[PDB]
């Protein structure tokens, strides 16, 4: 039904879940990310997260995308990322590498605040920040990225497009309800055939809001609100997934 | 104000195996009577 997120509604309805943005922030984004969408040529482009800092300066991260296409059995979405850390000024969040990446994977504790600083690992070598922060964002976005089961439909020319004739996710307090964006909407893979226990499900019967919560990333949230067919998710903490879930379980 | 889990930051470590007792010391040992002189 919605064709893109609403920001508002997806902090209103994770504001329980601990994942807020302050008021100037807040404001400054409702002022700016239609302007950085429309300086590039997406179609879309919304807050994805943020990021906590050492000096006090989160980061925020948004992404977009213009279109959706299928590609090689699954739904591959061009996606590009900005960051920053006053609401105001968007700046670009450049892809790492391979090896950087396998690199960025052993600094652990919150990344400081500041963009310039240099992290060393081991004959040394040097990490930015930034590419570290990019490898957080890409790892906890290929991991988890919920949308409600079917509410995308492919068409001619083969792009992966919203269904606008959704009919609503039947029995919406089972993971059988939602799946990841790059699973194709016509298979059957959803959000059961991961781990039995990397995801948790709230729901309200009578308002009918069911929140989803990754266990594995202590800090991705989704909402699916069923009256109103609106469904949204954030990301609020340091890129950082817990490997020791199995005694917390 | 404190919102969130009822988790830690410190690095987890898990209680290994408890340990295994000790048996008693051998000053428990039999006294021998004085054999002979063989000649």
């Amino acid at each position: 039904v919605q064709l893109e997120p609403n920001i508002t509604l997806v902090l209103k309805h994770l504001a329980s879940c601990g994942a807020v943005v302050s008021a100037e922030q807040q404001a400054a984004l409702d002022h700016s990310i239609p302007i950085k969408r429309i300086e590039a040529g997406l179609r879309s482009l919304t807050l994805w997260g943020r990021l906590t800092t050492l000096n006090g300066k989160d980061y925020l991260v948004a992404e977009g995308y213009n279109v959706a296409s299928s590609k090689e059995g699954a739904a591959v979405y061009e996606t590009k990322y900005f960051y920053s850390q006053d609401g105001a000024r968007w700046s670009d969040l450049q892809p790492v590498d391979s090896e950087t990446a396998t690199r960025c994977a052993r600094i652990k504790g919150m990344l400081s605040g500041d963009p310039a600083k240099n992290y060393e690992l081991e004959l040394v070598f040097q990490i930015p920040e930034l590419a570290v922060l990019r490898c957080r964002v890409d790892a906890i976005a290929t991991a988890t990225s919920v949308i409600p089961t079917d509410s995308t439909i492919l068409n001619a020319a083969s792009q992966v497009v919203p269904n606008r004739l959704f009919a609503g996710a039947a029995y919406p307090e089972k993971l059988e309800s939602y799946q990841h964006r790059f699973s194709l909407p016509g298979s059957g893979v959803t959000l059961s055939q991961d781990l039995r226990g990397t995801w948790a499900v709230q729901y309200d019967a009578f308002k009918g809001v069911a929140q989803v919560r990754s266990l594995l990333f202590p800090g991705y949230f989704f909402y699916y609100a069923a009256n109103e067919l609106t469904w949204g998710s954030l990301y609020v903490g340091d890129g950082l997934r817990n490997n020791d879930l199995i005694f917390m379980l | 104000v404190y919102v969130g889990w009822g988790v830690k930051n410190a690095p987890f470590v898990p209680l290994p195996p408890p340990p295994v007792a000790q048996e008693f010391a051998w000053g428990e040992v039999e006294t021998q009577e004085l054999e002979l002189k063989p000649a």
